């Protein structure tokens, strides 16, 4: 545990309430540890599944 | 004689539990209705 559980429970895929599903794969891509450089990096993905 | 219930993302396979959680509270007037 490192944030708060409840902005998990705001934003649940069955509320259909998400309707920008890329920034809560990156809302949830946030939490992890990984230098700034590795977030960079991703940002370098230009497709969305990579 | 009741409205096509509004799904609104929750499956119901058969004979399997599931919940379902509707925002609205007109659908809970109709179930205060079939008590």
């Amino acid at each position: 545990p490192l944030y708060r559980e409840s902005v998990l429970q705001m934003m649940q895929a069955g509320q259909r309430v998400v309707d920008n599903p890329i920034y809560l794969s990156d809302m949830g891509a946030a939490l992890t540890g990984a230098e700034s450089h590795e977030l960079q990096d991703v940002l370098e993905e230009t497709n969305i599944p990579k | 004689h009741l409205p096509l219930i509004a799904i609104t993302r929750n499956p119901v396979f058969p004979r399997f539990i599931k919940i379902i959680e509707v925002k609205n509270k007109k659908l809970v007037e109709l179930l205060r209705r079939k008590v």
